[PDB]
């Protein structure tokens, strides 16, 4: 009768593949196969990693369009417990439990998947230290960490992304100070590129969020907490701010370029969600906003296009309501709307890849995903033509 | 980790009892009592060795990585890879 | 108002205007009710609204956050006033309802002033007299709970909150509020100097953590003593410096790289150390055979040679003590075998 | 209808109609190669009988109808009623 | 016990419990989840049997799509060395040597796989004897050999093909003199049927290629050495040539009916490959060559329709360029076109029955296995309609 | 051949005809000595082509 060999083999941690397959399979075992317009689909609220915790960012994995990453700042509930909380959440089979967890010693501000590698997850923190994490390996610590140096990011980083293809990739990050930095996925300890974005008279731009024209690398677009939107080329013949936009009165919070691609070219359309309920749509060739979204006041955070429909997008209000806003059918009234129960301060919204459903973050951490009407999800050539003519409206 | 593993594997359904078995049968761990755990897990280990032989019969390269039996009164779980033999006592439903 | 924005083509012709003045009173009352709702929302003070904590998540310093929130509320109120002015036509104030509404809006806007908080914050900044000038970092005396002695813990003469002030200015400047030139200078200097300070503080914290980890395992400090000596020398060189200088960047950079190399070599030495210790413990109970003993010793010698090729410090005495322990355990095992 | 059962079963992925094995180890229905399926069903019958003994050891009131022998190549669904033991080869995908 | 009582017990009506059991287990087991361009593909070049000895014909085994028959004909280096050699080369595993080797007394001038016998390779030689090769036998010598009598072929036979159902076969072969003959695959001692192809009374046809349209076995198309393609009826009152085509002013060097099915029929179409770089997309129902792809100084040698794409077809050349013409995509420039190294006069093309990969002949014996891009190989469901429209263009 | 075959019925226009082949006569020279390169094949190949 063994008494220590079992105890020591339990103490010895060779359970990596053990725990991996056990977790990936037991939630599968949760299935009950016993032989004897908007609509909520799946409400996810982790009790252990999201009690009174604010959603910081959201992302859907293009490589695996069932895998989501969500962030969190430090938890005011308990400082001693881990502060930077990162959750990887799944859509294989229903389960209250998150599929993966991740911790960072610093509060996590933004996160995303890597396009170069379909398993790595990269996230910017509050200390301005980019954090790498390996999904397949079972660990809590960051796998890699960019140095905290004058050359590297030092102010809190709020947007990070991967550009290029899977053999021409490049990880671009923005610090709110105005630093752009380009890293590689194979090494996360030295900036391959880095420069301090400057608009004029050498003053920097307090960048809050950034996006890029779909299907294109370089020639980036950034939003500033000063309330001004800029277009700045990454390398070109000259890096730095290329164009300053008349912009919105308050801070520009959620910026996104158009993404749907079809019979027409609309990759120059920008949606910006400022701090005045104002979801502004414009085009890069015109300095003035093309339209204004106004139904209330006070802070719609983020706006995001639907990758499949060309004239349809989402924007979530801090008042606690998500309205799906269409352009081809309407210009003043949301074609769809819903409110998360409890009326919570909904922070972030993310269209899932291929669309057909949406993900929403919350101040409480209860992220909710749910689909859209079929009659509203799917576009058609009519949608593109009428969208072109509605742009021609003014 | 140990305690977190069992805790999470258990509260997912309010499982009646599971103990971690990293050895070939005869586990000294317990969840509701020593006998009903140890002897039953040893019987499971003996049975799954035969089941592994069975799956190797049709082709020796085959190995069993997942096993469940859901009967009128119980649902038994084990996912062997090299020595990791699961036990789950749970309602049939 | 969307409904009217649909139709504006003969508002010049005062034939439709009869309808708009017919529902004019209902329009005015409903707008007043909406403004009442907005004012009620405003009455929820900024710290009592989730907008404050959220803007804190949004890197908005709370004073700047409240100021900008109030300014946006004012902007929305002005939007209501002008949009009513446009839809109803010129001179809606002439109506008793119009003048009552305009008085209500002006009173609300008066309650919605913003400069006073700006003034108070500036006065508080000036009174508190934030600064960074002084020593590169400060050594202080603290009696940490757990030990009787007074711990001379090493800190950095740099308040992490100072950058917050900078951000406030870096916001309030573009908000149109002009701040005193001394405050601009202090904030600018703090902003430009922040990266050096944060690199320094992270480096020193990492060094403290790794050194306490080392001394947690006394069996290894003797080897790492050289790296500890060079780090202490670097700190000694740095500390004499006043807070602002021109060697700050090179000194900070070399300190950071040295600390990082120190920590990584520390962890490598640590892991190889428990490897060797575990193998020694296994040798303690290893069964009596020349082959197994030879293999254990071969692996231990290979690990020692691996340390040797890394060109660490203080190897010989460490090897000597290890060999002494090995021979003592060997004597015990040989005793058992002989008896 | 036996033919209705066959057409319903063949609709499943990687399943060739319905093959039923009695308590003699010889499939009462023929859908695959006879020797391989006969020996495979015999080993099936043996280990399901020892599983029946195993469960009756501690569960003298339970009945066996569900078992998921899944490998990295295929899963075999084995379901005994009292004499007819359905064996179904299905892809794990 | 034995297989009779089981039938009655099945006929017994106690199966309601068993039926309910099967219904429950199937309906519960229904749910399933997971647990967690032109390229040189390969080379085949013997050295013992492939010193010079240009390629003559290629084929893939329908039963074994991993097998390719070669036929290396000319012997000029050493009269003592074997005169005609046939090589069969496998695809599943890469080897420097053919899987089997066959040597025929004469020079083998065409070859193919037998359909009925999956273990047999049949080829026509220059002497005029149809020659077998049973791969069961360990003798490199031909197993069964047709006589060189007036009844059988007495001229260099260049076209052999076995067709029909698995239970109704006929090894057809037509030689340069033009005498068609069918044999039973198992009995080649005597020509079970023969008839000398003749055009308008007293006009023999110097036949040099044939192709049976997919499905049909009674009527086919033949390409003469005199540039004039004909259509003949294999069996019937009108047995023989039934059409006179203007064709091209050069000898025909290849012919092939259409090789696709599933949508609107195209079997009336067939491409010929002439001797002046003039491949002719063209149909039986009409009499004028529908179109006349031309370019180059050299001239084609073989052309084959894609087995899967109802537009694509290959095209050899004497300068060593192989070009795939995708008619729907374009009708003037080769959709794909690359030259094998060393510019040797390629002499044969045979698409794999899968249609995903192409072979090519060679003037020195190095058979090259080319792979093709996925987008350039697989057609779409719309592809057939596009092909119909393009044909309707003129 | 194809690039001007796109015109075909275009250059019947009074101005297109002047727009074609007056500017390109030199490239007609160029295709001529392309023909020269063509006969190059014919020049020395007869029995060893």
């Amino acid at each position: 009768l063994t008494e220590e060999e079992k105890q020591q083999i339990l103490h010895s941690e060779e359970f990596l593949s053990f725990f991996d397959h056990s977790t990936r399979i037991v939630e599968r075992a949760l299935s009950e196969q016993i032989n004897i317009k908007l609509s909520l689909n799946r409400q996810f609220f982790d009790e252990r990693w999201s009690k009174h915790r604010v959603v910081s960012c959201l992302d859907w994995s293009s490589q695996y369009p069932e895998l989501l990453v969500a962030s969190y700042n430090n938890n005011e509930d308990a400082p001693h417990e881990p502060d930077g909380v990162a959750l990887v959440w799944n859509m294989k089979y229903k389960k209250t439990t998150p599929e993966y967890v991740f911790h960072c010693q610093s509060a996590v501000m933004s996160a995303t998947f890597a396009k170069f590698h379909p398993n790595l997850v990269v996230g910017g923190t509050y200390s301005g230290q980019i954090v790498l994490w390996d999904n397949r390996s079972n660990k809590r610590t960051p796998v890699q960490r960019t140095p905290l140096s004058a050359a590297a990011h030092t102010h809190p980083v709020y947007c990070v992304n991967v550009v290029g293809t899977q053999n021409a990739h490049n990880l671009i990050s923005i610090s709110t100070d105005g630093k752009i930095c380009s890293w590689s996925l194979d090494m996360l300890s030295h900036p391959q590129d880095s420069m301090e974005l400057v608009h004029k008279q050498s003053k920097a731009v307090a960048v809050t969020s950034m996006s890029f024209p779909v299907g294109d690398v370089n020639n980036f677009v950034v939003g500033s907490e000063e309330g001004s939107v800029y277009t700045a080329c990454r390398h070109g013949s000259k890096a730095g701010i290329s164009e300053m936009f008349e912009g919105h009165q308050g801070p520009i919070t959620g910026i996104h370029c158009h993404a749907a691609v079809g019979a027409v070219d609309f990759s120059h359309l920008f949606v910006t969600s400022s701090f005045d309920w104002t979801v502004k749509l414009w085009t890069t060739k015109n300095n003035k906003p093309l339209y204004s979204f106004e139904d209330n006041a006070d802070y719609v955070y983020d706006v995001m296009w639907s990758p499949t429909h060309p004239a349809l997008f989402a924007c979530v209000d801090g008042m606690g309501r998500l309205d799906l806003w269409n352009l081809n059918n309407d210009t003043e009234v949301p074609t769809a709307s819903i409110s998360v129960e409890g009326n919570p301060a909904l922070n972030r919204v993310r269209w899932t890849h291929s669309g057909r459903e949406i993900a929403v973050g919350d101040s409480e951490g209860q992220i909710v995903i749910y689909d859209v009407g079929e009659q509203i999800a799917v576009p058609r050539n009519d949608e593109w033509a009428r969208f072109g003519r509605t742009l021609a409206e003014i | 980790e140990v305690e977190e593993t069992l805790k999470r594997l258990q509260s997912q359904k309010g499982v009646q009892g599971i103990i971690v078995v990293n050895t070939e049968g005869i586990p000294i761990k317990s969840t509701m009592d020593n006998p009903t755990t140890t002897q039953y897990a040893s019987l499971m280990h003996s049975f799954i060795l035969k089941a592994r032989s069975t799956v190797r019969d049709i082709d020796p390269q085959n190995d069993l990585t997942f096993l469940r039996i859901r009967s009128k009164k119980n649902e038994i779980m084990v996912a062997p890879d090299k020595d990791y033999f699961l036990i789950v006592i749970q309602n049939p439903t | 108002f969307r409904i009217f924005s649909r139709f504006n083509a003969l508002f010049v012709r005062p034939h439709i205007r009869g309808a708009i003045r017919e529902y004019q009173t209902q329009l005015i009352q409903r707008v007043k009710d909406d403004i009442e709702s907005l004012h009620d929302k405003f009455k929820v003070q900024y710290p009592q609204s989730q907008a404050c904590k959220m803007s804190h998540v949004r890197d908005l310093p709370p004073v700047s956050g409240s100021i900008i929130w109030a300014k946006q509320i004012d902007r929305q109120l002005t939007a209501y006033m002008k949009r009513v002015e446009d839809v109803l036509g010129k001179g809606w104030e002439n109506h008793v309802e119009g003048q009552k509404l305009k008085q209500d809006g002006d009173s609300f806007r008066m309650k919605l002033n913003t400069q006073e908080i700006f003034d108070d914050w500036a006065r508080k900044v000036q009174q508190r007299n934030l600064g960074v000038s002084g020593r590169i970092f400060t050594i202080e005396s603290t009696r940490v709970r757990g030990r009787t002695g007074n711990v001379l813990k090493l800190k950095v003469n740099f308040l992490p909150e100072i950058i917050t002030l900078s951000k406030e200015v870096r916001n309030l400047k573009w908000l149109g509020f002009r701040v005193p030139l001394a405050i601009v200078n202090k904030a600018h200097q703090a902003n430009q100097l922040y990266p050096f300070a944060i690199s320094l503080i992270e480096s020193v914290r990492t060094y403290e953590r790794t050194c306490e980890k080392v001394e947690e395992r006394n069996t290894i400090s003797l080897l790492v003593a050289g790296l500890k000596k060079e780090v202490q020398a670097l700190i000694a060189e740095g500390i004499a410096l006043v807070w602002e200088s021109y060697k700050l960047d090179p000194y900070v950079q070399r300190l950071a790289e040295t600390v990082f190399n120190f920590q990584e070599k520390v962890d490598d030495l640590l892991i190889i150390e428990e490897k060797i210790d575990l193998e020694v413990r296994s040798l303690e109970t290893c069964m009596y055979d020349h082959k197994t003993f030879s293999e254990i010793l071969n692996r231990v010698q290979k690990a020692v040679d691996d340390l040797n090729l890394h060109s660490y410090s203080n190897l010989p005495i460490w090897v000597n003590k290890l060999d002494m322990e090995i021979e003592r355990i060997l004597g015990v095992r040989l005793q058992a075998g002989l008896r």
